DNA sequence: GTCCCTGTTCGGGCGCCG
DNA sequence: GGGCGGCGCCCGAACAGGGACTG
């Protein structure tokens, strides 16, 4: 029995071409999508539907099974429990393949339309629809839910000390137990499942001022202007006595002398920077917006806001030292470790302003991609200065 | 005959209604054609004659099939495209044959009449209405040339139709344009000749004949463009005008062919003559060759007169793609797998920013490169490059983009892509220090640039007809002229900060060319920004100079 | 806010195929 | 001679986002 879904008013659904994938991925996507048709999930469609979301697939290390991604971000868009955060250990089960059990309404199928390409274009795009709660797409957990709860009523009573949380595809398990007998409950959870994180050592990256006994015109020029761009997110933030040494017109490696005032006015600010940032209340009617910046040398900074300056959260990715090293890896291995920090902390994925070009980053992204969900972004061209204001 | 294939549901947009557009006046050579095509059939049901009770029309015409004497009938549904649904096309590209592999044997097979053997949905058929002038109307049962629907209705039908031989033929291969089918197999020709049968066969059993007449069995095919030899492969030749007087007509036929051309062509370059299209106004006005344009088309045609050929896919090899620089931002490429046997070639030329490298531009070239033999090849190529790997590392080192390029090896031949000068991280000791700045007044457009030094010297320069950033950008040029060799520069300005440390070596902007030949003819520059306005340093006495 | 600069997209010409 | 869809190229027009500015 279904479940009637429309669309937000003024919304028509979603037409997106279909990026070019991989011999592999189209390979993994036939054989995935020809069982899906043998069992009813999905139905051949012509090109009188006029919708389209892109599809790709995923190769889970140790593992040689694909698992079929689709894009549903366009589609989402056009239809908290507090103590997990606080959880020893955590891990993320997919439960993805439940929603097959249940159909999808009718008048909703032809909005999930999607369309396999081919290698060297031998055939045109063969295209298909869904009959069933698709994974992915932002109805399914919320259609799911009651059958959900029931299936995890009895495990949650008998386990009153263990947390679970639903996003998209994925179950959140949290538990405080060792790890051996937390892994021991887990498979207890996929055994009652046929009816790994740590989030308590996570790290806030704070603003740190450069220490050193004997500053030049230039160290005092830049200390200056990355306490003046402080001075936004902390109003504490005092510049006076330090541009006061700068008067004139000096040389920049001209050595300059602190004198009492700025060394304690330097010292005052270096304090101020360890408070937490004042007046900062999580909206969960406006989306999170998460910046990078590489810093270079495999290390990467971020910033959760949801109003500029007002930072959620601030912290650094640290990667392998750069012997053979690849950003765009990296960056993507970043945006996946920044979106499953933001899902437990606030239920939600931040739209990404990524430091990359759009080519190399659409060119690139899907072969290190191993999540369920895919967060929005958009593409960024910084100036070097709110690099150099996080940087270490 | 009519393919039994079931019709693809087809509706107007809401509110909409059939078109309703007199006929055209026609040549008697039109008429006759289209009678002839007309009586044949409305006797075999493709069209069927209608009454008074349909009160639409739409104006048809012929014109001869373009490598044939007969003729093609097409309709101007220009009015019903309008108001017909939308499709979701599934033609997602076009096949190349540099991605076809070594088969045993292969066939061409074109359909015969492909459209007029699809059916069309019986609740739109009203909206065809067409009138044959004198010397009758007709609604179509079958799909017309001229309508939006067709093709994406006809290659998924098509589709449809070949998948239960595919089913039962998984190792053959059938390469399906629009209604042309190539055919490759691992068997004797005598056993491929029975399959062809079989698939002869299967297509006539759904409507579609496939004549003698474009049934090619023997080498060299004629496919999509191409002539397929058994080992080797060409492009139909390309014939360039060679007028005396040139239009932006003539001017982009010209640049279109040259495009073609340089799938298979080495060396093709397009930035001159694309350049005289700037300004242009219409189609029909004239444009005088620069010189620049007519070398490079001398070098085209020189480049075309040349023999040239290129190989299918071996998979049980790696992809090596190789790229050139040319000048002004424009790069060539080879696709191959052994040394001197081109699987195809290629061109990069896009200009992409204001201001740029060549460290950018070549990483753009890999992606567009990788992107192209994903879509043919299904994989990634490996790279030569003629580049330092120290030129890069330094560059991904430096450059605050994450930023990448997959396996590749440096290549000798000239000209190599280098940075052409690199800004100190740490202030300069011994260097003359020049706190520089720009102001500009947004009513009367009058500025000033100017800069105050450490040593004590001061300059100011008005400029009319100007704004704060150019004010920003021409006072940084006047510090780099007024200094020796070694200088630091601090300055005010995110823009210029921005554009000067992403190190450009070209710029749509006379200025900051001029910037950069003083960057590169200095020893060591050293760029530091301080804000504005806050009364630091020298910053305060050059912003009270260039304000009046 | 306005003016400026820069990047993306989308539509228009042409090429090529059918 | 004209109609259609796909892909490609190049160009410019429209629009979006961020920095600097005036009293
Ligand atoms: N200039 C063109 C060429 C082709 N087509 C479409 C309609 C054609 O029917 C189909 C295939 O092209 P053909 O040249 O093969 O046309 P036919 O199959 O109708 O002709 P024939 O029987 O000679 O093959 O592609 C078109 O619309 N306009
Ligand atoms: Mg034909
Ligand atoms: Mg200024």
């Amino acid at each position: 029995e279904t479940v009637p879904v429309k669309l937000k008013p003024g919304m028509d659904g979603p037409k997106v071409k279909q990026w070019p994938l991989t011999e592999e991925k189209i390979k993994a996507l036939v054989e995935i999508c020809t069982e899906m048709e043998k069992e009813g999930k999905i139905s051949k469609i012509g090109p009188e539907n006029p919708y389209n979301t892109p599809v790709f697939a995923i190769k889970k290390k140790d593992s040689t099974k694909w698992r079929k991604l689709v894009d549903f971000r366009e589609l989402n868009k056009r239809t908290h429990p507090a103590g997990l955060k606080k959880k020893k250990s955590v891990t993320v089960l997919d439960v993805g393949d439940a929603y097959f059990s249940v159909p999808l309404d009718e008048d909703f199928r032809k909005y999930t339309a999607f369309t396999i390409p081919s290698i060297n274009n031998e055939t045109p795009g063969i295209r298909y629809q869904y009959n069933v709660l698709p994974q992915g797409w932002k109805g399914s957990p919320a259609i799911f839910q009651s059958s959900m709860t029931k299936i995890l009523e009895p495990f949650r009573k008998q386990n009153p000390d263990i947390v679970i949380y639903q996003y998209m595809d994925d179950l959140y398990v949290g538990s405080d137990l060792e790890i051996g007998q937390h892994r021991t409950k887990i498979e207890e959870l996929r055994q009652h499942l046929l009816r790994e994180l740590h989030p308590d050592k996570w790290t806030v990256q704070p603003i740190v001022l450069p220490e050193k006994d004997s500053w030049t015109v230039n160290d005092i020029q830049k200390l200056v202007g990355k306490l003046n761009w402080a001075s936004q997110i902390y109003p504490g933030i005092k510049v006076r006595q330090l541009s006061k040494l700068l008067r004139g017109t000096k040389a920049l490696t001209e050595v300059i002398p602190l004198t009492e005032e700025a060394e304690l006015e330097l010292a005052e600010n270096r304090e101020i920077l360890k408070e937490p940032v004042h007046g900062v209340y999580y909206d969960p009617s406006k989306d999170l917006i998460a910046e990078i910046q590489k810093q270079g040398q495999g290390q990467w900074t971020y910033q959760i806001y949801q109003e500029p300056f007002k930072n959620l959260k601030t912290g650094k990715y640290a990667r392998m030292r750069g012997a053979h090293t690849n950003d765009v890896k990296q960056l993507t291995e970043a945006v996946q470790k920044i979106t499953t920090e933001s899902i437990v902390i606030w239920g939600k994925t931040p739209k990404f302003k990524l430091p990359i070009q759009k080519e190399t980053w659409e060119t690139w992204w899907t072969e290190y991609w191993q999540a369920t969900w895919i967060p929005e972004w958009e593409f960024v061209n910084t100036p070097p200065l709110v690099k150099l204001w996080y940087q270490l | 005959p009519i393919s039994p294939i079931e019709t693809v549901p087809v509706k107007l947009k809401p509110g909409m209604d059939g078109p309703k557009v007199k006929q055209w006046p026609l040549t008697e050579e039109k008429i006759k054609a289209l009678v002839e095509i007309c009586t044949e059939m409305e006797k075999e049901g493709k069209i069927s004659k209608i009454g008074p009770e349909n009160p639409y029309n739409t104006p048809v015409f012929a014109i001869k099939k373009k490598d044939s004497t007969k003729w093609r009938k097409l309709v101007d549904f220009r009015e019903l495209n309008k108001r017909t649904q939308d499709f979701w096309e599934v033609q997602l590209g076009i096949p190349h044959p540099a991605g076809l592999k070594k088969k045993k044997s292969v066939t061409v097979l074109d359909v015969g009449d492909a459209y007029f053997s699809v059916p069309l949905d019986e609740d739109f058929r009203k909206y065809t209405a067409f009138t044959i002038p004198s010397i009758i109307r007709y609604q179509y049962n079958v799909l017309p040339q001229g309508w939006k629907g067709s093709p994406a209705i006809f290659q998924s039908s098509m589709t449809k139709i070949l998948e239960p031989f595919r089913k039962q033929n998984p190792d053959i291969v059938i390469y399906q344009y629009m209604d042309d089918l190539y055919v490759g197999s691992d068997l004797e020709i005598g056993q491929h000749r029975t399959k062809i049968e079989e698939l002869r066969q299967h297509l006539l059993r759904w409507g579609l004949t496939t004549p003698d007449k474009k049934h090619q069995k023997e080498p060299p095919f004629l496919w999509m463009g191409y002539e397929l030899h058994p080992d080797k492969w060409t492009v139909q030749p390309i014939v360039l005008p060679e007028k005396d007087s040139w239009t932006v007509n003539d001017i982009c036929k010209l640049v279109g062919k040259l495009n073609w051309a340089s799938q298979i062509y080495p060396g093709i370059k397009v930035r001159q003559l694309s350049k005289l299209l700037r300004g242009t106004k219409a189609l029909t006005e004239v444009i005088p060759l620069t010189e620049e344009a007519e070398l490079e088309l001398a070098e085209n045609r020189e480049i075309l007169k040349e023999p040239v050929h290129g190989v299918y896919y071996d998979p049980s090899k790696d992809l090596i793609a190789e790229i050139q620089k040319q000048g002004q931002g424009q790069w060539t490429y080879q696709i191959y797998q052994e040394p001197f046997k081109n699987l195809k070639t290629g061109k990069y030329a896009r200009m992409r920013g204001a201001h740029t490298n060549d460290v950018k531009q070549l990483t753009e070239a890999v992606q567009k490169i990788t992107t192209e033999s994903i879509v043919i090849w299904g994989k990634t190529p490996k790279f030569k490059l003629p580049i330092q790997k120290e030129t890069w590392e330094t560059w991904w080192t430096e450059y605050w983009q994450a930023t990448w390029i997959p396996e590749w090896e440096f290549v000798n031949t000239p000209p190599l892509v280098k940075l052409w000068y690199q800004l100190e991280k740490e202030p300069i000791v011994g260097a003359e220090t020049f706190y520089v700045d720009g102001a500009a007044n947004r009513e009367t457009k009058l500025g000033k640039a100017g800069y105050v030094t450490n040593r004590g010297r001061q300059k100011v320069v008005t400029l009319t007809d100007t704004t704060n950033q150019k004010t920003e950008l021409q006072a940084i040029y006047l510090a780099l002229q007024d200094s020796g060799l070694e200088v630091n520069i601090v300055t005010d300005s995110q823009y210029a900060l921005g554009i000067i440390q992403a190190q450009p070596d070209q710029s749509e902007s006379e200025l900051v060319n001029q910037i950069i030949e003083q960057l590169i003819k200095k020893e060591k520059v050293y760029l530091a920004w301080v804000p504005a306005h806050k009364g630091i340093g020298g910053n305060e006495q050059v912003d009270k100079l260039v304000s009046a």
